[PDB]
Parts: structure tokens; sequence; C-alpha cells
RNA sequence: GGAGGGCGCGGCGGCCGAUGCAAAACCCGGGGCGCGAGCCCGGGCGGAGCGGCCGUCGGUGCAGAUCUUGGUGGUAGUAGCAAAUAUUCAAAUGAGAACUUUGAAGGCCGAAGAGGAGAAAGGUUCCAUGUGAACGGCACUUGCACAUGGGUAAGCCGAUCC
RNA sequence: UGAACAGCCUCUGGCCAAUGGAACAAUGUAGGCAAGGGAAGUCGGCAAAACGGAUCCGUAACUUCGGGAAAAGGAUUGGCU
RNA sequence: CACCAAGUGUUGGAUUGUUCACCCACCAAUAGGGAACGUGAGCUGGGUUUAGACCGUCGUGAGACAGGUUAGUUUUACCCU
RNA sequence: GCCGAAGUGCCGCGGUCGGCCGCCUCGAAGCUCCCUUCCCAACGGGCGGUGGGCUGAAUCCUUUGCAGACGACUUAAAUACGCGACGGGGCAUUGUAAGUGGCAGAGUGGCCUUGCUGCCACGAUCCACUGAGAUCCAGUCCCCGCGUCGCACGGAUUCGU
């Protein structure tokens, strides 16, 4: 999660009072690099859930698996150690591959891929450690899919072949870290009312007298944030990546030509010079936290927005008395020069 | 003070001196009013201490001075500060300096030459 | 609740035994006896008097008593040691210095003072020198502590006199 | 400064000894501020908060005619020349 | 009017210490009950219910009052779950 | 080769080799010496002999802020697409500084050479130079500017199926 900007969209609807015209909303920009699927992984069901039965790594790691491992190993590249297995024989490695095609093509297993995110190719964000991850591949027939999953794991995926635009994607992450919390941002209880009173940020009685033993359903304080948590529905407005995808913007009427980074950078995230992804709304986490996107289980659309809804203004701020990158800049740069 | 190197980096020297600005703004805007200005002192001997890697920094009352005459709530922003480190003891030595106001630059490179000068 | 038959302790008259070549006492996941009360014996510790038996006699047997008196836990290395605007740097000394002492610096009381003195009260606490066993709920070489010395001189100030 | 022996700042005199360091979480305790609303809160405006000094103007039904009265309510207030 | 159904809602104020009560007003609805008459080392302390005190009644009196009225200290968690 | 599971075992081949009263013998059926199960399977471990092979990890101090009551989370640094304070530039904030000049300036003094540019000061304040100065990563961004740390860590420590 890079940040958050905006975006201004045309809509189209008739029920209210007011409907078309032009709406501000918010959006989330997060940086999406292409990420390097690993391995093919078969997992058979079993009456027990998915058992893995063996995991394949690719045929040329050096670099992947070298970045990865202050956490899924340890140690911060010091002496150069923190061991992965190394290519197995030439023959004896590919076999085992082919091995494992006919125990999945026997009881059609359910194929799962071990990706990781190279986040190597992203600069701004202080981390340089890859997250390993497991992400499920959907399709046809099980020989077909698994055939092209080994295929698979030789190249990069990237954004444009995993999200269609106009899509609603359910968004998961771990929400922004707070600390420890009262009663009052935890579960959203009352203030306790008094002009002074020996609690204030406090719930008076967390039972009764009978059952000797407090409920689980009692508000009281505890931690708040890091917390796992799902956010529905959301519209996957514009995918793209700085140069080589996208362009930027039509320019006139559509809107100039704008960066989507806003001007001086996200606060305390880095700057986004690379992929992009627009997803509806508010979005969970902090801002250099790993947020995951998964399409929605409810397959249904319906009507929200259906209907793609051309993007206007970006609204990327670079405002506080000028803005809108290149020649305002340079205006305010105007004055200044021999000491800016 | 054994800025020492041997098969590994820049610089085949012990002591010399260098001028750095030190950043007192940080850490210390958290702090309380009341405890600003020791913890402000605190600050310059930690930076010592982590860039020379030795524990032992004696500070000058000069230096005292510049912070505590705004008192113990004010405290400047950031103070050029001028870090030697000399003797047979292994201490640091710090020390006030002056400019109007300007420029941080290459200092480094004259006093290389002001170090030579303390020897002979 | 009564009666019955016993056991243990202290001392006394009787009687017999035991001892510095190791008494009594005390210790003992050591043995054995008696239904028990208790007893017996060994080993270790110890160093000067003691026990059994027959009579006699009690300030005679304990788990308590919101018990009495002494000791010692868990609590607990836990609550805490948070008011009084505030310390810091270098040097001296010393085994050892955030706190002593000196300088530098920052401050504070803000003259109805955190001031210079007298009353009352305490009684040597004042000061030197020695100095860290206890004590200054931190520390400490410092102390209003401990030790060792000295110090209060009035015809005119007070008491006195009234 | 100002009516000030008020407060605040400082002189002179006196301390620097209020265990010290670090993080400075929730929760407390103590101190502030909050858009729009304005006591609907609550047994109750409890205290927070506001008014406040003064000069000028204005000043009530009532009253033992002495008062209420600084009623209320307004305006004004600097630097400097 | 009756059924399955506590899944999910079931209100704000005025007054009274009163829950209850009784209004105003909204509303899909403003159901009813329990949990040491849920709920004081969570609070408040207004009622009840001390010591001060006033009034009325009763009492020779002291005092009493299911009569009114006012002002009246809310301690301790760091242990175990 | 199969059974994917919880396959970790099953089934097939071929010699080799043990056992086979399967069949035939020898002294022999006596070696736990005339009731005292008298241990006899093998899932596992211990312990030697000898034929190979594996050539390290983790943890501390330090650091990041992604994170935190403290552990922890999450980054970084031991010789490198390595890393760090400033500065410069971007980004921000506030609002135009010091210094200098001025029939700018309410005005007022004081010396005359008595001023159609009189001069010297004083003077709140205003303006020019000046959208200036000051601050700006700490939880902003960037650099190939500048110098070092960067001890090719040795400092501190632990672990065996």
């Amino acid at each position: 999660k890079a940040g958050m900007t905006h975006i201004v969209r045309e809509v189209e609807k008739p029920g209210s009072k007011l409907h078309k015209k032009e709406t501000c909303e918010a959006v989330t920009i997060i940086e999406t690099p292409p990420l390097v699927i690993v391995g093919l992984v078969a997992y058979v069901k079993t009456p027990r859930g998915l058992r893995t039965l063996n995991s394949v790594w690719a045929q040329h790691l050096s670099e992947d698996v070298r970045r990865r491992f202050y956490k899924n190993w340890c140690k911060s590249k010091k002496k150069a150690f923190t061991k992965y297995a190394l290519k197995y024989d030439s023959d004896a490695g590919k076999k085992e591959i082919q091995l494992q095609l006919e125990k999945m093509k026997k009881y059609a297993t359910i194929v799962r891929v071990i990706a990781h995110t190279q986040i190597r190719k992203m600069k701004g964000l202080k981390q340089k450690k890859a997250h390993l991850m497991e992400i499920q591949v959907n399709g046809g027939t099980i020989a077909d899919k698994v055939d092209y999953g080994y295929k698979f794991f030789e190249k990069e995926v990237p954004v444009e072949a995993v999200f269609q635009k106009d899509e609603m994607v359910d968004i998961i992450g771990v929400t922004k870290g707070k600390g420890y919390e009262g009663v009052v941002t935890r579960w959203g209880v009352t203030r306790l009312p008094r002009k002074t009173h020996r609690g204030l940020r406090k719930v008076a009685c967390i039972g009764a007298w009978h059952p000797a033993r407090v409920s689980y359903t009692v508000a009281r304080a505890g931690q708040n944030g890091y917390h796992h948590r799902t956010e529905m529905n959301k519209k996957i407005y514009k995918m793209g990546k700085s140069g080589q995808e996208s362009h930027e913007a039509c320019t006139e009427f559509d809107r100039t030509e704008k960066d989507i980074t806003p001007m001086g950078g996200f606060p305390h995230y880095g700057v986004v010079k690379g992929d992009y992804l627009m997803i509806k709304g508010c979005c969970v986490g902090p801002k250099k936290r790993v947020v995951t996107l998964r399409q929605s289980l409810l397959k249904q659309t319906s009507r929200l927005a259906l209907e793609e809804i051309k993007l206007k203004f970006i609204d990327t701020s670079s405002k506080f008395g000028h803005g809108r990158f290149q020649t305002t800049d340079e205006k305010q740069k105007f004055y200044g020069r021999l000491k800016a | 003070m054994s800025e020492k190197k041997r098969g590994a980096g820049t610089r085949k020297d012990e002591v010399v001196t260098r001028e750095y600005t030190i950043n007192l703004h940080k850490r210390l805007h958290g702090c309380t009013f009341k405890k600003k200005a020791p913890n402000a002192i605190k600050e310059i001997r930690k930076f010592a201490q982590k860039a020379m890697g030795t524990t032992d920094i004696r500070i000058d009352v000069k230096l005292n001075k510049a912070i505590w005459t705004n008192g113990i709530r004010s405290v400047p922003r950031r103070v050029r500060v001028r870090i030697s480190r000399k003797r047979n003891d292994e201490e640091d030595a710090k020390e006030e300096l002056y400019s109007l106001v300007t420029v941080a630059e290459i200092p480094a490179e004259g006093l290389k030459g002001l170090g030579t000068k303390v020897v002979e």
C-alpha cells in the first residue's frame, strides 16, 4: 500500500435526485510490481483438507532466495550464508517434476502456486525482503493446467494478467498497528458521563453476580490494529505502470498528464515510480505493508458500477497555493532560483 | 584515538578532525520540555559514540553553554560541532565552531592539514 | 458423660545402674517392639553429669483461644521511592564520583523570599581535624552522623530592680 | 511593569539536594484546545469556560430614600510624534 | 387474530431520587422479563437511613413521626483465577 | 511399478544367502546339568568395527520505522548493483529579514553659506533591493556533490537427529 490519492469520475444512474456529473472519490494506490512465480505445488484434497505432496522450486534461484532471507530464514546478508538447496542432478530433478504430474492427474489435484514478491524491483520502500506466499491457480482440466504451470514459473506475471478492469475485487490486508487502545476505540463504547468520575473511558459492569465469570462478549481494553481484515467489493478502476504500460493521460479535457504520485512523494512510504493499481475507496493497512487483492467470491456482480466511468481528474494533490506538475511548479521555482 | 583500518575501506589514519552538523531536532521533540536540554546534550554523545566506535567522549563546557543558553525547554534545531578524536587515553573531544549562516561543505580536507599541525 | 486399667514429664524418700577409655541434650526417606499412650536400640553431633524401678507429690503433657512472647515465609524483589520549574559540562581528589569540592554554564526563591537574625524550643547540633561499622529509605571519599578537640568573657545588653 | 508589600521578571542575599537514566504505550493524575450546536447532559450548570481592570455614556420596577449601582447594557483602551 | 422465530431492532426530551409513573414528539417498532430486587475496591451519592437544623402533629417532658424540608467523609487489587 | 493418504507400505523378477522333520543321515536331540516362564519376536535405542557423504546455521550489541509497554514485529550493516551525517535541488510552512538606500514618513528640532534640489541629525512606521529570510525529516523526496564509518566484524554468545 503506497498511500491514497483521489480520482473524479462522471457517474451515471437515475434513482436519487442528483445523479450523473462529476463526483469526488477516494482511491487507494498500491504498488503492484510483477511477481516472480517460483513453483508449481501439488495439493491433493484429502478428508482432512488439502495436503501438499511435494513442492517444486525453480531451476535458477540465486538472487530470489538471497534477498528473501532476513525473515523466511534470518541474518541481514553478512558472511555469504543462509542456505537453500542447490539445483538437482539434471535429469533426476526433471523426472521428479513429472512424477508429480502423474499423482496430480490421477486424483485431480487442486493446483496451487508458490510465488514470491520481488520488492527488490522497488527502491522507495526500504525493505528489500521478498515475501513467499501461496496463490491458488484456477482454470480448466488438470492435465492442461499443471503442464502450463511448469512453464509459468519460468517467467513473471504482471498486474494486467490477473485482474480485468471494472472487476469487483475483495481486498484483504492487515490493519495499521495502533498499539494498545482503550475500550472506547476498540469496541466503540460510550464515555461514562459525569462532571468528574474516577473512570471516564471505562465500562461500568462486566457481568452479573451469579455467573462467576466474565463473559467473552463484554467490552474491555486490549490491542487494537494489526488485525487481519477483509473489505469487499472494490472496483478496480485502473491498472497501470510508469512509462511502458500506460501512457499517462490523454491531454486537454480528459485530463492533462499527471504522474500518479503526489509531488513530494507519499508521506512515510517512499515515492511511487513503478506499478500502480487504483482500487476503490479505503484500504486496510498503514503504508509499507503487504496488501493482497483476491477476486470476489460473490461472482454475481449486479449493479453498483457495472459500466466504466472514464478517468477525468486525478487528485494527486500538489496544491495549497500552486501545483499540477511541470508548468505550475516552474512558476513557483521562478519565485526562487538562487536560493531555491 | 584510533580511526584504524586494515583491510577494509578508505582512510589508513588515526586522529584527525571533521566538522559535522549535529541533529538535535529529532527524538528531542518527543522528549519533555523539562528534560529537553539534558536530553539534547546526550544526543551529541551518542552520535560520537557510533561514529568513532568508542565509548569514551568528554564534551567541552563551551559546547554545554551553546545548548543551555536558550534554556532547559528551548534547545536549538542544529549546531555545527567539531569532532576530534585524539589521545593515548582514547577520548573524543567536541567543541563549538562559528558560522553566521551559510552551508556545510568539504571542511574535512583542510582539517586533515589542521590535524597534522597538532602533531608537528 | 461416668467409671475402669495404663503411658509420659518434673521434683522428693527408698533401691539399683550408667560415665570424659565420652553423660545428658540434639540430629538421623537407620533397625525393632507395643492396639496405643510411648518405648527400645544403632550411627552422627556433643562434652559433665544422668536414667530405670518401688513409694511420694505437682506450677504435669497442647493445635487452636480475633491466643501471649520470640523467630521465619509466601506476598515480593512486587506496590513503590512521582508535589516543591532543573539540571549539565570540565577539572581537583580518591580504589571507586550524576550527587563531594572548585570553575564554567543553565536556573530557582523573586525581597510578606528558599533571605540576614532574635524569641520559644533543642543543647553543642556551631567549627576544625579524623572519617564510612551503623545512619543520611539512591549513591557517596561528603554530613546537622560517629570519633577527637575547641569555643559563649559585659559598671553601660538582658536578667537583676520595680 | 502596575494601585500594589498583587502576579510576573530581575537585583541583593540563598540553594542547585528535591534518587538518576531510558522509553516517553494503553490506563491514570495534572494542564490545554476543539468545527457546527449550545445544558438537549445531570438529582442539580458541580467545575471547566466566559465576564473581569479603567474612562466615558447609560442605568430599572422598588426602597426603611441611606441604597439597589460597578444594576443591566454598550463604546473606548497601542506604538510614536 | 394465530403460527415458525431472540436473527436483528425496540428511541429522545419535560418533571419526579423514583425504576415505575405521566406527558410531548419521532417511528418499521417505540414488546415484556431475568441475571445476589444484574451492575458502588466502575461511578454518582439525588432517595432510603446517623450526628446539625427548621416547621406541623402527637407527647407534662425527654423524644417520636409509614409527615414535610435542608446541609452532611464512598477506603484498599500489586495476590490468585 | 502401483496405492497421494493419512502414498512411507504393497506386489512382481532374478540370482546370492540364511532358515525350512520339505526330504534323508551322522555322533547327537545330553551344553539353563532330577518343578522354579528362567530373557529366545522386533517397532526403537545404546555401543563399538569400516565403506561412503553432508562443509554450517542461529543468537547478542548496533540499526530501520514498516513496529513496540519490555520481549517481539519489521529493515539495515562486515567488502558490497553495500551502507551513513550534512549540503545542494525538489517538496513543505510562514509571509517579505539583517544590511543598505529613499521629496516614502505624522512631524519636530538645531547650525549657517539663509538655500525653486540647504545641510546635519532625530522619527513610530512604509517601500525597494526581497514571493524574501528562517525552517524543512525526524514518521517528506532525491543525489552519484563531500568526507568517514564501512575494522575483507571477532567483539559478545548458544545449539546435534
